[PDB]
């Protein structure tokens, strides 16, 4: 349980949790995590072609669209299972778009 | 309250009235009469329990069924005619003749006089001829009224 | 109409499901053409 | 009693009659062309109604001879700018409405000739109301059903080989429609415009029967010569030999399930639930 | 015997317009 | 293959495509959501952008 | 436990009560009485056997049916009125009158006195008139109770 | 094998036992008893042949029906209580009381003594009161057992 | 007995009772977001499970009061970031679950006011489970149902002309839903995120009735003024006149089949199986 | 008498017996590759038939042991270029036809092991006829159903926690199919070409049961460990413990509705209409 | 037979509704690919 | 129960058919977007 949620010896240590499974991508904008992301595409390619990434997230009242001026730093980190976060893409915003 | 008492069938006096007039429609020679107000009961049960939680009434009607042995030309021609009309032939129209029905019965040792009254009784079918060799013709009606308008002790 | 307890309650959603015609969007915008042609339900057979 | 369907001099009366409490006439009204906004900041959508509505009729009835049934099929299938007028025998409708066969349907008309029921044909018609002044086109194409006076078995001929369909349990359903016509929205009036097209129609014969004797020979003769050979641009010659007063047409089976052989537990014979043929290019 | 008796059209313009964002993209990734 | 990059090499076996080979990676695309890693092998070519 | 014993029908005393008061509703002249607690049974089988695996009770009911030959105005007017009221006419509402019921019967040789009590009996239909020529009116109630509240030897 | 012989109904001795104990539940004064092991039979037919090809058993049960004329408070309260319990009122729970049943009869001229025994008989409904004017109360059970555990000649 | 559905201070109890052995509560669990591979060289596919699951509740029950039925409709239709909390009276479920009206559905709630059946309303709810900490949105829109104390007939008004619907065989079905909300997959977490939108909802009134007298006048007054006219931006005005306690609402019939006239063999009158209206923009 | 399905040295007899008058064998014939022209200026369309046709067999029957049922499942699921030969015991068919499991279908075979029956299995096969000289491929993958001699309860294991499925009302439906094979049109053979692929197949186990005791503990143990957790690349270990002779299989729930809990009015317990697992990669 | 009457002629149009393939067009021309692959009626379950 | 049973026997495959929503591929690759939005079955009516 969480600290102070249970009296001593009443419940076993990590409960209700278990080891991480699945793939997670976290998008970082000027060092802050965006937390409404629901798809990520990352392309890494040889020099005649551009590397790029596309991130899709929900927004409300344009509040997240305001976080991504052109030239803003973005990093995409991936983790699978319990493996450490790996910084798989770094770049800068060239288009922010919000549509219904 | 009034003590329950036997009712002798032959002490009964059934009458039919046109709801447009309150005029009597001639009818006689009754043998059987059953009058039964009814409702559909929705009989309701919950998730948790084997027991019934609730029961609710919905569609109301009064079942009327009468067996009788004196033929009435008025009652038959009223039934053929539909509301407020009388006819000697079937009518190709959608309005059934609606009868107000009343029955009055003394209790078997005079404790009360039970009056039952029913509005807008309709009969899906009318037996015109009902002949069996060596018997008087005998007629059975089954029908439905809208509601009981009165169930009272009408004694003095 | 006699078997309508299973019949009529099925014949109606058969028509309802059949009129579930196709529609499609790219990126929120419709791509189905606004061809102003009618359909009306086929013979009962 | 009867609805009348007519086009100029040609006229057919259809008894709007059926068993018991069945549906004889269903009329459906709609607005296919209202724009109801899928989104916007309101609790309830803004709308705009700005075009002709839809009115449809399903007629169910019966015909008392086969000759009238063929006239009805030919009347429905024919392309002409001459308005097809329907007269409905019920006070909720005007004395005449101008109509098209069901607007996009392969089966606007169905005729059923079931087993047992001599001199009874089940009619189901579907019609779309159209603006009387707005029937438009160029080509006239008079449809014809070929007829003959014989009493022979229904015959299917392909690859020079003829199969006779069993009489036992034999039922025919014929369906007809004009899916290549266009019924189109117009901005200012109640009823749509009707574009009559001198183009391909739908005309389908469905047989149902039970195969009782010479069963391998009968079914193999059908399946080999029709279903296992490639038919080219010709097809089956389908010949009624005067059953229902019908003659001979060119036709082909179409799609994934036009024929089925069905075997049931404890039965010494084969059921054929359906055998479907679509009529093909023939006229000259 | 009574029991026995009881037995897409796609707009070429709107595809061409909606895809424009994406058709031009590889060339943008490569500058011009 | 998150650790993989263009210019790296990898063993690929595909039946019935008939390849059992070692290839240079010319590009990698990662999809979340459908959870696909897409390798372009040997060389990459454009289309209207070429 | 007490020896099983014959029960004589005519030794019974049936009574009805308003569940709002526990006050008696006057009722008399019974001829037949059946009270049957019931459940539906789900007989459940299993993957690899012809034999029954388990069986379970659901949808509890107490079938009550009574034949009686003395008419009661109070019982009929309670039924018309719905819960907590009496009426002389059909009431256009969805709450049925619920009766508590109790039947007390001595054993034929006095070995025990069997009391059966049933809660919230409802009758979908009420016979008002039941005339047959040459007979007293005889009335049949069919209804359903929620549960048996008591089944015991009530002798001293 | 033993010669087939007449059986006289009045020579029978029916008994009920709690399967938790093998202890007798007091029950007496039967008039009719029928016990019938049954299966669903699938009668399978082939292609072409009009004749049946195979027949297969599934979904076994034993139909038990008993008519009796001496009321038992123990039996009735065991039925209300469910397994391993006794109750004076309906229980809102899903477990039916399961009775082991045994019936024993001499053959009519002493050729054998037939014992029939049935496991886990359950009854969907229990008649508590069964009154009719001028009659002893007569109670009919219908129920289903899981299997016949014994059918043998138990004579010496 | 009852399930409770609530939104801060607003609360409704739904009895969860039905006739006989009918389904009161279905809960469906699923994994919409597993990627089972469609191909690859194995006999059985590789898979990946990496997202929140789906849990759904279908509740069926009855309400004993029209007032409560309107509160339930308003409660379901309302946009608020306040958690919509469901309490289920069965031991398998936790004491509360946070929910959304069924994730993408036009019909999250259905209320039926059948013929007969005074002070009974059939309720059917579909609800999707969502994560209690993950309810997100811009701002509230309180939905309301107009109410009045009258007893007049249901009146349909268009083109300055008012048409009273027959009392005979009348039934009302109201359906409500929030298809413009988004319920979204989240990584590494049990239940999805809920995006509440101040946007267009679904709210539909369906009538069923039989016209018994003045039949041409009644049906023609409806069809001429509603179906055969172009209504523009404005709707029909649908007024309950206090039947079921309901008031007046602006609405429009939508799509191919919102109204039907049905004639049956041997019946001297017309059945209307459905007359269907969607509530339109009317908020200021 | 009886129908034989075989591949080289492996053979299964399928009795083709059913109750009363049910359908044992439906064979369908079709021309999916005719080009009937959708338009053109004639009343009836021009056509061209220029390819192999369809023939399908649907076989319904019963098997009298579980061992034969597993042999049948393995025989259908296996990828092999050795022709799968069907022998039909009816004179309207040749002594052998070469077949594929139904051409594009996830359910070519169904096996039902219903509650209350012993040594009876309901079989439904769909098979597509293919040309005997035109079975093509390179790969070879023998399918194997795991088997063991125990009689423990069916067990679902995930997250180190095992859940025993109730015996009460327990029924098993297994479906098998090869949707990744290609059955392809050929210019002037009667039957199509069959492309056998060493690629992903369909293999699904469906359970139905009623939980009678320890109901929260049983249902919650299942839903917590299987439905509310992310399972990663792995899945449920589904172990039959020798019921039906079956062993242990790795599997996962798939899609929007693989599990449902149903509560009915007046019943003090929970029904599971379906618990559905697709078999996943573990054939390493 | 009572249930079978409603059942059989429901199970039949279930196939008729379910088994219909897609047929998309742009500007009067078909865009569905004429892949010559067969599909046939699923197992009856 | 022929009506009610036949109804329930029909309602299940009605739901099964309704969840059979559209999906599409160009040249073996999916063109349907992996929009992570749920749907769940509507009210029973």
């Amino acid at each position: 349980p969480q600290l102070g949620d249970s009296k001593l010896g009443e419940s076993q240590l990590g409960s209700p949790g278990t080891l991480k499974q699945g793939v997670e991508w976290t998008v970082v904008v000027d060092g802050e995590e965006q937390n409404n992301v629901w798809d990520v595409q990352v392309v890494d390619t040889a020099n005649p072609f551009g590397d790029y990434a596309v991130f899709k997230m929900d927004d409300r009242g344009g509040q997240a669209f305001e976080a991504y001026p052109r030239g803003t730093r973005v990093e995409a980190y991936v983790s699978e299972g319990t493996e450490p976060l790996d910084n798989r893409f770094t770049g800068y915003v060239v288009e922010r778009r919000e549509n219904e | 309250a009034t003590s329950p008492e036997g009712i002798w069938s032959n002490s009964g006096a059934l009458t039919f009235e046109d709801p447009a007039d309150d005029s009597e429609i001639l009818f006689a020679g009754v043998r059987d009469v059953t009058i039964t107000p009814a409702y559909e009961h929705a009989e309701l049960y919950t998730i948790d329990s084997t027991f019934r939680d609730e029961v609710k009434r919905y569609e109301h009607n009064v079942n009327v069924e009468i067996t009788y042995a004196k033929f009435s030309l008025e009652f038959a021609q009223e039934w053929l005619g539909g509301p407020g009309a009388t006819a000697t032939a079937s009518q190709d129209d959608s309005d059934p003749m609606k009868f107000n029905l009343e029955n009055v019965t003394p209790s078997a040792s005079g404790g009360f006089e039970r009056t039952t009254a029913v509005e807008n009784v309709v009969f899906p079918e009318l037996p015109l001829d009902s002949a069996t060799y060596g018997e008087y013709e005998e007629y059975s009606l089954t029908g439905s009224g809208r509601s009981v308008t009165n169930l009272a002790d009408t004694s003095g | 109409d006699g078997g309508g307890g299973g019949g009529n309650s099925s014949r109606q959603p058969f028509a309802g499901g059949f009129f579930g015609g196709g529609n499609a969007t790219i990126d929120g915008r419709q791509i189905s053409e606004s061809t102003g042609r009618y359909r009306s339900d086929p013979s009962r057979r | 009693v009867d609805a009348t369907l007519s086009r100029g001099g040609t006229s057919v009366d259809i008894p709007l009659v059926e068993e018991g409490g069945e549906i004889l006439l269903s009329s459906t009204f709609g607005k296919p062309e209202v724009n109801v906004r899928k989104s916007g900041g309101s609790l309830n959508p803004r709308v705009i109604d700005s075009w002709s509505g839809l009115q449809t009729f399903q007629l169910v009835g019966k015909l008392y001879d086969y000759s009238t049934s063929h006239q009805l099929a030919d009347l429905v299938k024919t392309a002409s700018t001459t308005p097809l007028e329907l007269q409905i025998p019920q006070d909720a409708y005007p004395d005449t409405v101008t109509v098209a066969p069901a607007a996009g349907q392969a089966s606007a008309l169905t005729l059923e000739y079931p087993a047992g029921r001599k001199d009874l044909v089940d009619v189901s018609l579907s019609l779309t109301r159209v603006d009387p002044n707005s029937v438009r086109g160029v080509g006239d194409q008079q449809a014809t059903t070929p007829t003959t006076t014989g009493t022979g078995p229904v015959e299917v001929t392909a690859g020079g080989t003829t199969v006779q369909l069993p009489s036992s349990g034999l039922s025919v359903e014929r369906t007809v429609g004009r899916p290549n016509d266009a019924v189109r929205r117009v901005p200012r009036q109640a009823d749509p415009r009707y574009e009559v097209k001198a183009k391909v129609t739908n005309d389908v014969f469905t047989f149902s029967f039970e195969t009782l004797d010479n069963i391998p020979a009968t079914l193999n003769a059908l399946t080999d010569n029709v279903f296992r050979e490639q038919l080219g641009r010709d097809g089956v010659t389908l010949d009624f030999n005067g059953l229902l007063g019908l003659g001979s047409v060119k036709a082909i089976p179409v799609g994934s399930s036009p024929f089925r052989q069905v075997h049931q537990a404890g039965r010494g014979w084969v059921t054929v639930p359906t055998l479907e043929f679509r009529r093909i290019y023939s006229n000259e | 015997d009574g029991g026995g008796g009881g037995g897409a059209t796609i707009d070429g313009r709107q595809i061409s317009e909606s895809t424009g964002r994406y058709r031009s993209d590889p060339s943008r990734r490569r500058g011009i | 293959l998150y650790d993989a990059e263009p210019g790296d090499t990898i063993d690929i076996t595909i039946d019935p495509r008939g390849i059992d080979e070692e290839f240079v990676i010319a590009a990698i695309e990662y999809r979340w959501g459908v959870d696909e890693t897409i390798l372009t092998v040997v060389e990459k070519r454009g289309d209207v952008d070429d």
